[PDB]
């Protein structure tokens, strides 16, 4: 019943990696590159921005003068923001900049834990010498799709009419493939191995997210074990 | 006998739901019977669902 | 008799009232769901005869 | 970012051979995840002598 170990992870990009696991058995390859698809796509730690308050906008159908994306777009442009943070499960970020030109996600008031995988991403333009947005970026830290629609229950008073929400878009994966190509060790009958090319926004780091992966898995069979 | 009238606008953003009516350009209705999670979609070798 | 736009209703909270300006008109730009009052309206009707 | 796990899981006997178990509290996708990877294991890797 011998047990597989990972071995050589080769980062390509910022974005996706080929990760491998060398010690797999008779058709275990399969077993486990599905299963861990599975979770791997489906539920990992993410944090995507959620409520935004903006400068002069009571609501995200209106239109503030002086910037040419209307105010559902830049809601949107935020669901698309990849940002990593450390020992918070919740950061307020302060965005000023004004004069013409694109306003990127490197514009923002650095903190402790933030870091900007992509401080090129485009937020929205500016389209007059003076011109001023101000915006608090309300980002916070869970796991899966929470859409804007059920967050509208818990409400108690969110009376802020500025306090724009947006859908939760948490997940770092983005594609995630598994191919099992037969690895020889120099000596056992027939081996296999296990090639996961995985997707990212660079969020989450190969090895940290495929561990916290099998630990769920894992997870669940605790029950199992026993009746 | 109307006194004064108060119109107010409201804006719904709807998505999609089971329920809906779909078709091409071909003439092919569909409506969406479940949605399905990306985990359970078929996908091809490079690991792109449908 | 003439119907009031007020925003003094009977039998509301202020949870209801909330929502409301002090001329009883929804706020412009707040989210609303079922049940929310869009306008304040009262008419009379007299001698309830309980 | 804490994790569901099962609860109840009756087992029904059927005889002394085979029985059905249940589990209610999987969250989304878990019961292929889970089904499918102990179907492959029963079905190929199992201490037996035959």
């Amino acid at each position: 019943f011998l047990k597989p170990r990972l071995v050589d992870i080769e980062q390509v990009s910022s974005t996706h990696a080929k990760v491998t696991l060398e010690p797999l058995e008779r058709g275990f390859g399969h077993t486990l590159g599905n299963a861990l698809r599975r979770i791997l796509l489906s539920s990992m730690p993410g944090c995507a921005v959620t409520e935004v308050e903006i400068d002069g906008v009571l609501h995200e159908y209106s239109t503030k003068e002086g910037v040419q994306e209307d105010i559902l777009e830049i809601l949107l442009n935020l669901k698309g923001l990849a940002v990593r943070v450390q020992g918070k499960d919740e950061v307020i970020l302060t965005l000023n900049k004004s004069g013409i030109g694109p306003v990127t996600a490197a514009d923002i008031t650095h903190d402790g834990d933030v870091e900007i995988v992509k401080p090129q991403h485009v937020i929205c333009h500016l389209t007059d010498e003076n011109a001023s947005i101000s915006m608090r970026i309300k980002v916070q830290r869970g796991r899966g799709y929470v859409p804007a629609s059920t967050r509208i229950h818990s409400e108690e008073d969110e009376r802020p009419i500025g306090r724009l929400l947006v859908d939760a878009c948490y997940s770092p994966v983005e594609r995630i493939a598994y191919n099992v190509e037969a690895a020889r060790v120099e000596q056992r009958t027939d081996l296999d191995k296990l090639v996961i090319e995985m997707e990212t926004n660079g969020t989450i780091d190969p090895e940290e997210a495929i561990r916290r992966a099998a630990t769920i898995l894992a997870e669940q069979l605790e029950a199992f074990v026993d009746l | 006998g109307v006194l004064k009238i108060v119109k107010v606008y409201l804006a719904v953003k709807r998505r999609i739901q089971p329920g809906d009516k779909m078709a091409g350009r071909h003439g092919n209705k569909g409506v969406i019977s479940k949605i399905n999670p990306i985990e359970d979609m078929p996908y091809d070798e490079n690991g792109t669902p449908v | 008799g003439p119907e009031e736009i007020t925003a003094d209703i009977p039998n509301v909270g202020e949870a209801a009232l909330s929502k409301l300006d002090e001329s009883g008109i929804v706020y412009i730009g707040a989210e609303v769901t079922g049940g929310d009052i869009l306008v304040g309206k009262v008419t009379p009707k007299g001698e309830t005869q309980l | 970012t804490e994790f569901l796990k099962p609860r109840l899981v009756d087992i029904e006997q059927v005889s002394s051979t085979h029985a059905k178990v249940t589990l209610e509290p999987l969250e989304r996708g878990f019961g292929h995840t889970l089904g499918n990877a102990l179907r492959r294991i029963l079905l190929s890797s199992m201490p037996g002598c035959a």
